[PDB]
């Protein structure tokens, strides 16, 4: 994720080791007036972090900084994978917010099945019997 | 080319380091004819003993020739077939003693065990290096064999005496009268940080309570288990936590208060298979928690 974001930014190819610093250069020591605001989806947070937790950190600790112009919007699939990893008094000093998505109720789901039969349902069609 | 091993009731340790350092290392230079014979000690009484930092040693003082690719068998073991390498250079060269290593406590816990014994008896054949041992258990000839005998030589002395034993009684909890396990180490790293900076303790906290959080994190598991490179905070990471807590202003000044610690084995550096450099503590979940409650959390 280091050498993906990194290249998506920069357009160069670099190592992992390489890529972490160049971004931790980019966020806090670039001034604000040379740089662009850079939305990253960190998309299923579980998978990074299953070995030694180092990767959620920097992107969160990424977006503490003044200089900085990044947000991160972190899906995951727990609530409390933040305060397990990361600690209390980390996740305290980020201070992100936390949305949690409740699974859809069956009013919901008639709402999202039949808002794709719209256009076809109660509708007519010409077939050939042939 | 006798060995010198002392044994006896009490403590043999004021007198082994006044022997060779106060008396045995100015006579045999003023004998060889400027300086002394550089005299490494050992405190093997210490359970943080490796043979693998007390080579890294010797191979500073006598500088060998290292090992060719015709020697390294095959994964061989680097350390035992240099000083195999070793003897047959020293077999032909001046008998002069250029060493004279110095074992405190030679049957203590970390130096019984076997890869320890047969590198110090491979090491005792060069007679161009002095070995003046110590041994207090009652079965200390328990550990040399017929073949470690010969390699090693000694000539036993009886030297007792009755002392206290007060420095090899840090390591190892005397409250509990001798049931602190005495391989843990911990228990002498609790007598380490009563004397640091107060920097240097707060910096080390951080470090015992990000392991810690860790610790819980990957065992899900109450019973104890060691601490080791899983567990461990990262040296990158860590300087950050670090910075927010004002303790270190750097990377430089950072790794010059963390090696005071990897000298005494306090806390290991190692790197993972992708280039992390891993920084951890090398005790139980259980005596981390006792050591951050004891001396850490006073401030």
């Amino acid at each position: 994720c280091y050498e993906t974001l990194w290249n998506k930014v920069s357009g160069e190819r670099l190592t992992w080791a390489a890529s972490m610093e160049s971004l931790e250069f980019y966020f806090k020591r670039v001034p604000k007036n040379k740089k662009k605001t850079i939305v990253v989806l960190l998309d299923e947070l579980d998978a990074m972090v299953t070995k030694s937790q180092d990767i959620m950190y920097n992107f969160f600790n990424w977006t503490t900084y003044e200089n900085a112009k990044l947000i991160v919007i972190a899906v995951a699939n727990t609530m409390d994978l933040p305060e397990r990893q990361l600690g209390n008094k980390i996740t305290s000093r980020i201070g992100f917010t936390r949305i949690m998505f409740t699974g859809y109720t069956h009013e919901e789901l008639k709402n999202i099945i039949d808002l794709r039969l719209k256009g076809l349902n109660d509708s007519f069609f010409y077939v050939d019997t042939k | 080319g006798f060995s010198l091993l002392f044994y006896g009731v009490g403590s043999k340790r004021n007198f082994l380091e006044e022997f060779a350092i106060d008396y045995l290392s100015p006579k045999i230079a003023y004998s060889q004819l400027v300086n002394s014979i550089p005299c490494l000690i050992l405190n093997g009484y210490n359970p943080s003993c490796n043979y693998r930092d007390v080579f890294k040693e010797i191979t500073d003082l006598l500088v060998p020739a290292e090992l060719t690719r015709s020697e390294t068998k095959y994964w061989g073991n680097h350390v035992i077939l240099q000083i195999q390498k070793m003897i047959d250079f020293y077999k032909n060269q001046p008998l002069d003693i250029k060493l004279i290593l110095v074992v405190h406590n030679l049957d203590g816990p970390s130096i019984r065990k076997n890869t320890f014994q047969t590198m110090l008896s491979f090491l005792s054949v060069i007679r161009q290096i002095a070995i003046v041992a110590s041994t207090d258990h009652i079965y200390a000839p328990l550990l040399w064999d017929n073949m470690k005998a010969q390699n090693y030589n000694f000539v036993f002395h009886d030297i007792s005496n009755f002392e206290p034993s007060t420095v090899e009684s840090t390591f190892q909890d005397v409250m509990k009268m001798g049931k602190s396990d005495t391989s843990s180490g911990a228990e002498g790293a609790k007598y380490v940080l009563q004397s640091l900076t107060v920097n240097s303790k707060k910096m080390y906290k951080l470090l015992i309570e990000t392991q810690m959080q860790n610790m819980g994190n990957l065992s899900a598991n109450t019973g104890p288990k060691r601490g080791t490179q899983r567990t461990g905070v990262e040296l990158k990471l860590f300087n950050h936590l670090c910075a927010a807590d004002f303790i270190a202003s750097n990377e430089i000044a950072l790794r010059s208060m963390l090696r005071e610690f990897i000298e005494h084995k306090m806390a290991n550096i190692t790197k993972n298979n992708s280039g992390m450099e891993i920084i951890w503590v090398p005790y139980t979940y259980a005596e981390l928690e006792k050591l951050l409650k004891t001396v850490l959390n006073t401030l």
